[PDB]
């Protein structure tokens, strides 16, 4: 090709470079691992700096804790869909992990005792369930994310981490089942570069964009995601999309859960606080998915508030207005400059907003990407996955709230252990072939030089309104498959792009014509898992299959029951692939892992009635 | 895997030799009073040094002393509107530039640092400013 | 010493509030010792203020050496004459008095 | 129906040989786009312009990506309010006095390497402790952190001030200055006296004369300015 390709050898490289990102690549780095960093956006941008209420670690500031009672809400919380040695993993780390950062430099809050204030958040209990709100959301006011990834670039200046910002991947260099690096593009000079290494690790976020309302920064568009599924590899979960209950109106700006968490609450056009019916108990410290449903039903029930009855109030008003400028100063900012709301005397507009994504690039629960052949894991040769963009599964069908954070730096740290423990720096680079990546190059040419009917804008415009309106809270059969046909539709429609730019340096017409690339295989994936996911699990709820299916009907004694076949319910993780050519989904399963990483140390919960 | 030194003159190597521009700055930057003053006390303070000088120049070149170029100018017998309006000149720059220094040596204590207290301060130089050159020039 | 920076900056806030308190000692004080004290004060408050000024400005290293250079001539010249002034014509304080009963 | 308002923006293509920079006129209906001048640039690039390039990405104001400088002053075009007269044509242009990459887009690595230079990070003397404890601060302690580490490194500080406009490539500008405050009042750092060590020299923090051009500029409401000048006080008052 015209383009000159520039070849790197390194023993690891990562791409990306939030949180998981930055604590993968110099954690290898520090393990002596020569190590590369690709990311398309200069570190500290990343969509981990917009992260506000906190970092769940039991570390006991606030009360007594136990990592096993913040273990048994999380596998509550996935709804048993989540990978319980993956989570044990995510909870028994977390006081370390978080403890790391402290002494990092992160600028926690602090308590009367000198140590890490804490806060309560959604759905988080003290005795595994039935005793009483937990404490343990570790923050820096409701700033957390913006100082946690502060903190891990200013740690990453200390290592021989190569940098290489603003390059954006595009393949991964598979042969034989294993991965040889990644094949990127250089933004500031337009040139094609080749990252060999040993291991690869893929921390490229979620895809909320694929939506038309999302709390997520406009680079989170699932690159890696896309990167995996080109590569003939399956994603997992991808149909789990968490709506946040409270995006601000119009702009679509995370107002924190910590506002609920310091005691502000959620009242509809007639002032009832209603969480107080759909959850007795946690009230709006519910989970995302029961408070995101409950806001939802208000709403089209006929209660929504505004001149168009289509959001609710998020109350602080009451709270006292120091602790609203010391809890909770980011969103007070936010909500006077997005909705011209001072929350000391009036209530924040909100509603559900796509937020997070479950789903992701299957892993173990010692960051290895694994794909599935005839009923069991294989690992895939060296590439490994942390953070939103993989699927540990530590979050199953539904994420806590300040677990993501956590999940970042936990993988990711994990990644640079299970390569540590693995691999030796220095070991031979792997070859490629002459012309690996060269099916990357020949697509971002033909996207360079579209000149089609359907400009990129509209085409992602197409997408976006098409997922928010077939696969949204609530979601059913015939307006699934119609999402399903659109989106196809859509996908082909591709073949009709027009660009305007015809320059390589920082030509974003054509990188944002990438991402929309990256973004379909992301939004098929999503919508045709759900149509066919038949059950209401988490936050995906079907109003024509309002049960959740699993093996037993644990809803009653087990003795006595035919335990049904794994064809027959569904309690197992979606795999999805696409045939790229086509835009054709093909979708597997495999089964929940629900052991422990020591069951004398942390029983496994059994699946259970779920209810806040 | 480089140092901030290395990237620094990375940086000024690869730029100086490219084509790029520099994006524009003085010409297209918005005016306040307090970068209006800042750049003033810099005028007065060069001003004031370069009279410095020249009197000092004149003291160790001229060939007659000062009392009698005193003279020279009280025989032209000039018009009080025209002594007033030269006295006024020459020490409206002593005048600001004396209170915004003291406005200055207050912010070295990290005193006046909100905005708008460095707006207020600088609206009550430029008062004293105009008040004692006033008064200084009509003695 | 390594302090010379800060060292400096502290000497030129010393120097610029010193000659501050000579406007008042010239005006209520007026003599031989406001005189060179002023000369003193305002060859060095000058100095160091046209360096910055030069620091500021003025880029390599030659360029930066011939105007710091040529700004210890104008200074050095600046004291003398001063002095000069004080010691066989009528000094500042007395200068100023004269000028102004124009 | 319709209020079209008009924006002027600065234009550069390093990928046609021979551009010479130019401004660009594009007209807006008001009506039918969001509040900030960054939704009328992302307007403009969907809809009439997809050349037209500048770093975004949060659309909230935290993550910095889009400093540049709109109607005169530099700010973030995510919540810089689009001025609804419409006789007034808004003038975009990059940061200023910085190279420029593209368009609106800034070469801010040097501004990068500045901050990495200041070593902005937790440092202690004994540090084979770390990963144990939690280090303890007072509630007092931490509240001194307020006001320097909401800092987004976005830049519009630095490339507001005119020191750093003629002494950029030896002066650290009012960003990365304020963050080597940041750390050296962190009462868990144990180098003070090495940070303001390094500062030892004409240029690093003495080329700020206080113009307080930082401080009007910056779109996070804090005070680089009142940071250098408490810098400059530790400097005059410290021991070796
Ligand atoms: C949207 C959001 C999420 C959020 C939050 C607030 C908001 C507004 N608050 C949270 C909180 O208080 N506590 C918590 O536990 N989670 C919170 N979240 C969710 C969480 O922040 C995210 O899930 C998480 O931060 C994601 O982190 P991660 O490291 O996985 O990914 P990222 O920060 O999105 O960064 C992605 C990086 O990958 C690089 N990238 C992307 N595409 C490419 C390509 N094509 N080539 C190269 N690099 C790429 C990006 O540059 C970026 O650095
Ligand atoms: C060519 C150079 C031009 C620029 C150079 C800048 C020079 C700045 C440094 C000058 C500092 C000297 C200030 C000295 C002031 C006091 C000296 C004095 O005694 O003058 C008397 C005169 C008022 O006299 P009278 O009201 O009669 O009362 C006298 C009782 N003590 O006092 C006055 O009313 C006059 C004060 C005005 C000073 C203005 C100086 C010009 C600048
Ligand atoms: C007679 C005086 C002369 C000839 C004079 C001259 C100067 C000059 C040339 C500068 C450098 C300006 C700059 O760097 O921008 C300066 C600065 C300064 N002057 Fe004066 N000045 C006089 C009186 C005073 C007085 C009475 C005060 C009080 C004062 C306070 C200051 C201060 C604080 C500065 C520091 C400027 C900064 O920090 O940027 N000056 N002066
Ligand atoms: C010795 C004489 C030296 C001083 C005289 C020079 C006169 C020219 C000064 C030019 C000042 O120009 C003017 O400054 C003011 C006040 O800071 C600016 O005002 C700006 O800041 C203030 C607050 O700080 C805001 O109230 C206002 O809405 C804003 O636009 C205004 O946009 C600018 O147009
Ligand atoms: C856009 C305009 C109003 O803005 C400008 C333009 C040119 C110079 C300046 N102001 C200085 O040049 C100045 C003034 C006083 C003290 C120190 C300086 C210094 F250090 F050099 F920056 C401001
Ligand atoms: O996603 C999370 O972990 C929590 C979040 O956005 C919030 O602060 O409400
Ligand atoms: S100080 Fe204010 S303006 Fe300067 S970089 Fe940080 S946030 Fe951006
Ligand atoms: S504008 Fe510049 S000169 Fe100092 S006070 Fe701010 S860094
Ligand atoms: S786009 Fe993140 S600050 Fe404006
Ligand atoms: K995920
Ligand atoms: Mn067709």
């Amino acid at each position: 090709t015209q383009y000159p390709v520039v070849d790197h050898e390194f023993d690891a490289v990562v791409v990306g470079a939030g949180g998981a990102g930055l604590r993968a690549a110099f954690g290898l780095s520090e393990a002596g691992f020569n190590t590369a960093c690709v990311t398309k956006l200069f570190p500290t941008r990343s969509h981990t700096v917009a992260a506000q209420g906190g970092i769940n670690a039991a570390l006991g500031n606030m009360e007594d804790d136990n990592w096993r009672w913040h273990f048994y809400d999380t596998v509550k919380g996935s709804d048993w869909l989540g990978d319980q040695d993956a989570i044990h993993y995510m909870t028994e780390q977390a006081p370390a992990a978080v403890i790391e950062l402290e002494n990092y430099g992160m600028p926690f809050s602090r308590t009367e005792e000198g140590k890490i204030y804490q806060r309560a958040f959604g759905g988080q209990s003290l005795q595994f369930g039935k005793g009483g709100q937990a404490h343990r959301c570790c923050c820096v006011a409701d700033r957390t994310g913006h100082s946690l990834l502060h903190t891990l670039y200013g740690r990453s200046l200390r290592y021989d981490t190569s940098y290489f910002v603003e390059y954006f991947a595009l393949d991964l260099l598979m042969e034989n089942g294993e991965c040889r690096g990644v094949i990127a593009l250089c933004i500031e000079d337009g040139t094609i570069h080749r990252f060999r290494a040993k291991n690869t690790v893929i921390a490229t976020g979620g895809y909320g964009r694929t939506y038309f309302s999302c709390t997520s920064a406009h680079t989170s568009t699932g690159d890696g995601t896309a990167m995996v599924t080109r590569a003939g590899l399956p994603c997992q979960d991808l149909e789990f999309v968490q709506f946040h209950p409270t995006g601000i109106y119009g702009a679509g700006c995370l107002i924190t859960e910590g506002c609920r968490g310091e005691g502000g609450i959620l009242i509809n056009s007639q002032g009832e606080r209603f969480m107080e019916r759909y959850a007795p108990v946690a009230k709006d410290l519910a989970s995302r998915d029961v408070v995101s449903r409950s806001m939802t039903i208000e709403i089209r029930e006929g209660r929504g508030c505004g001149p168009e009855k289509d959001h609710v109030y998020l109350q602080l008003h009451h709270l006292p207005p120091q602790q609203l400028a010391t809890r909770l100063p980011g969103i007070s900012e936010t909500a006077m400059i997005f909705a011209g709301v001072d929350v000391t005397k009036e209530p924040i507009p909100v509603l559900p907003t796509v937020h997070y994504n479950m789903g992701g690039i299957p892993t173990n629960y010692k960051g290895q990407v694994i794909t599935h052949v005839n009923g069991e894991d294989k690992v895939v040769p060296g590439l490994y996955a942390c953070g939103e963009a993989a699927s540990a599964s530590v979050h199953g069908a539904n994420r806590l709230g300040a677990n993501s954070l956590l999940d970042l730096v936990v993988f990711g740290r994990a990644c640079a252990l299970t390569i540590a423990e693995t691999c030796k720096p220095g070991e031979p680079v792997p070859s490629i072939k002459p012309n690996a990546g060269e099916e990357s190059v020949a697509n971002l040419d033909k996207l360079r030089f579209a000149d089609g009917t359907i400009r990129t804008s509209e085409a992602r415009l197409n997408m976006q309104k098409t997922m928010q309106s077939h696969a949204a809270v609530f979601r059913t059969g015939s307006i699934l498959q119609e999402g399903c046909e659109k989106l196809s539709q859509i996908y082909r429609d591709l073949a009709h792009l027009k660009t305007f730019d015809r320059g390589i340096v920082w030509n974003t017409d054509l990188v944002e014509t990438l991402e929309l690339q990256n973004l379909m295989l992301c939004a098929l994936q999503t919508i045709y898992g759900a149509e066919a996911r038949k059950e209401s699990r988490g936050a995906h709820a079907r109003e024509d299959y309002k049960l959740r299916i699993d093996e037993f009907d644990y809803s009653k004694p087990l003795q006595g029951q035919q335990k049904r076949p794994f064809e027959e319910h569904w309690r197992k993780h979606t795999l999805s692939y696409v045939d790229v050519k086509s835009g054709k989904v093909t979708l597997k399963y495999r089964p929940v892992i629900d052991r422990t990483l020591n069951e004398e140390d942390c029983s496994s919960v059994p699946p259970a009635i779920r209810s806040y | 895997a480089t140092t901030a030194k290395e990237e620094m003159a990375r940086f000024w190597e690869k730029n100086t030799k490219s084509s790029r521009p520099l994006s524009p700055h003085i010409s297209i930057y918005k005016w306040s009073l307090p970068m209006a003053m800042s750049i003033t006390h810099r005028g007065t303070g060069v001003a004031l040094s370069l009279g410095v000088s020249l009197f000092s120049l004149a003291a160790l070149l001229l060939p007659e002393q000062f009392p009698h170029y005193v003279a020279v100018v009280k025989s032209l017998s000039l018009s009080p509107a025209l002594i007033y309006s030269a006295k006024f000149a020459l020490v409206f720059p002593l005048s600001y530039h004396t209170w915004n220094g003291i406005r200055h040596l207050v912010w070295d204590m990290g005193k006046g640092f909100k905005l708008s207290q460095v707006e207020q301060s600088g609206v009550v130089v430029l008062i004293l400013t105009l008040l004692s050159s006033a008064a200084i020039a009509a003695m | 010493s390594s302090k010379a920076a800060s060292l400096h900056w502290t000497s030129e806030r010393a120097v610029s509030a010193l000659l501050l308190g000579l406007l008042p000692a010239a005006y209520l004080y007026p003599g031989p010792a406001v005189d060179y004290s002023l000369a003193a004060a305002l060859t060095l408050h000058g100095h160091w203020g046209l360096g910055q000024v030069i620091t500021d400005y003025v880029h390599g290293d030659t360029p930066i050496k011939v105007a710091n250079t040529g700004l210890y001539v104008l200074s050095a010249i600046t004291f003398t004459g001063l002095c000069y002034f004080n010691y066989y014509d009528v000094g500042i304080c007395k200068a100023v008095a004269m000028l102004w009963s124009i | 129906t319709s209020r079209i308002k008009k924006f002027s923006i600065y234009r550069w293509d390093p990928d046609k040989p021979g551009d010479k920079p130019r401004m660009q006129t594009y007209e807006v209906d008001l009506n039918k786009c969001g509040p900030m001048v960054l939704d009328a640039l992302i307007k403009i690039k969907n809809e009439l312009d997809s050349t037209l390039t500048f770093r975004r990405s949060c659309r909230e104001g935290i993550c910095g990506s889009c400093a540049m400088n709109i109607a005169g002053g530099n700010t973030l075009a995510c919540t810089k309010k689009i001025d609804p007269d419409l006789s007034k044509t808004t003038k975009i242009y990059p940061l200023p006095h910085m190279y420029v990459v593209k368009d609106l887009v800034p070469d801010l690595s040097n501004f990068y390497a500045q901050y990495k230079s200041i070593e902005p990070y937790l440092k202690k003397k004994d540090e084979s402790k770390q990963g144990k404890e939690q280090y303890l601060q007072s509630i007092e302690d931490r509240q001194k952190l307020d006001g320097l580490y909401e800092c987004i490194l976005c830049a519009c500080c630095s490339t507001s001030c005119p020191s750093y406009w003629w002494n950029g490539d030896k002066y650290l500008g009012p960003a990365v200055l304020m963050q080597a405050y940041r750390w050296m009042i962190d009462s868990r750092d144990d180098y003070t006296e090495e940070r303001l060590a390094q500062l030892q020299d004409p240029f690093s923090l003495y080329r700020c004369h206080t113009i307080m051009n930082c401080t009007r500029t910056c779109p996070k409401g804090l005070n680089p300015g009142k940071a250098i000048a408490e810098i400059k006080k530790m400097m005059a008052t410290y021991k070796e």
